[PDB]
């Protein structure tokens, strides 16, 4: 069946940035409900279980651009112990609430460190190999939650 | 966006 509005569909895929494969694997998803970037939700709508293809996606129905308001100058205090706070290193800031916010640490200078909160791929274009493993209706509770029960990263 | 699969960042 075909890949299209409320169902649950398994792909397999391998994603390329710049001639570099940066990922690869399989998740389940619920197609229509924003869960999915929308230039891969694009390339995969009504392609057959079985289909297998590669599709170029640009940045802006990626991950979007990279937005230069999410690169902040913050206290090397706020960073504990004396961790790794080098160029590259990931970490996790937490608001009032505790929600986790990641960020990649761009530069350190002084009692500054320049931190990014972008996505790590927003601003690249993204080159997929795709494989549509299975397509099913969704459940009642699927609809429901808004997700695939699991949802996510087989492997 | 960021959390959007297949690959999550978080926020
Ligand atoms: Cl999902
Ligand atoms: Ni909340
Ligand atoms: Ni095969």
């Amino acid at each position: 069946m075909k890949v299209g509005q409320d169902k649950v569909v398994t792909i397999r895929y391998t994603l390329q940035v710049e001639g570099e494969v940066l990922d690869q694997g399989e998740l389940s998803y619920l197609h229509g409900h924003r869960n999915l970037i929308p230039g891969l939700e694009e390339a995969l709508e009504g392609r057959e279980e079985g289909e297998a293809f590669q599709a170029h996606v640009p940045a802006e129905k990626a991950y979007g651009p990279h937005d230069p308001e999410g690169v902040q100058v913050v206290p090397l205090s706020a960073f504990p112990e004396d961790a790794e706070v080098v160029p590259g290193a990931q970490f996790y800031a937490q608001d009032m609430e505790g929600n986790p916010m990641p960020l990649t640490v761009v530069a350190v200078e002084g009692e500054e460190v320049t931190v990014d909160f972008n996505h790590p791929l927003a601003g690249k274009d993204l080159d997929f190999q795709v494989e549509v493993v299975k397509v099913r209706e969704a459940t009642p509770e699927e609809l429901l939650h808004g997700h695939a029960h699991p949802s996510g990263h087989h492997h | 966006n960021a959390k959007m699969l297949p690959f999550a960042f978080g926020a």
